[PDB]
């Protein structure tokens, strides 16, 4: 069907930040995405 | 090694 926006892994930066690494289209996000609630 | 994030507009 439709290709849902997702694919969110865990990427920890040296400051201890839980940031997400968009596998969707290869992108980065600091905190929670729109669909990731 | 981790990537730095890009900033949001």
């Amino acid at each position: 069907g439709a290709t849902a926006v997702s694919e969110w892994t865990e990427y920890k930066t040296a400051d201890g930040k839980t940031y997400y690494y968009n596998n969707r289209t290869l992108e980065s996000t600091w905190e929670k995405p729109q669909e990731l609630k | 090694p981790p990537p730095l994030i890009p900033p949001p507009p």
